[PDB]
């Protein structure tokens, strides 16, 4: 499991947790601040046990090598802007079934859409993850057009 | 009788 930050933000991009270690999870994940987890690849857990420690859990996914809807990417948008101003310091982790996926591709759309050009996203994540953003992933994000509603 | 509900859309 990595981790990327930026400005107000810091998410973490993990594995699909098996139910043989999410009690271990929930720790791991409280010992970030992360109190929100998008799921954005087939769901394989309960999530009482979660929802019980203050972290919610969303599920938007979409195939991966697929555009994320523009739903879904607004949300993302929204959520980032928001959670952020409003736990300061908190950790956003999302994560893919097999393991990175096409989670990168929300969080560089979280850094594109916050003055960061794809490939300086791309880069800036490629820091921390050896090999992600598989060829058409690549483009989705070159010809993403922002709209660029994020205050800093 | 628990599974993973939440979420929104």
């Amino acid at each position: 499991p990595v981790e990327v930050t930026y400005k107000n933000m810091r998410f973490l991009i993990t594995h699909n947790p098996t139910n043989a270690t999410l009690n271990k999870f929930i720790e791991e994940l409280k010992k970030y601040g992360v109190t929100t987890i998008v799921r954005v690849c087939e769901a394989t857990y309960d999530t009482t046990l979660v929802e019980k420690e203050g972290i919610h859990v969303l599920d938007w996914p979409f195939d991966d090598g697929a555009p994320p809807s523009n739903q879904i990417v607004d949300d993302w948008l929204s959520l980032v802007k928001i959670k952020f101003r409003e736990e300061p310091g908190c950790c956003i982790a999302v994560h893919c079934v097999a393991g990175l996926g096409r989670a990168p591709v929300l969080v560089a759309l979280a850094l594109i859409e916050g003055g960061m050009k794809y490939e300086d996203a791309v880069q800036f994540i490629r820091q921390k993850r050896r090999g992600a953003f598989n060829s058409k992933q690549l483009l989705y994000l070159e010809k993403y057009r922002p709209k660029m509603r994020l205050r800093f | 009788s628990l599974i993973p509900p939440k979420y929104i859309t």
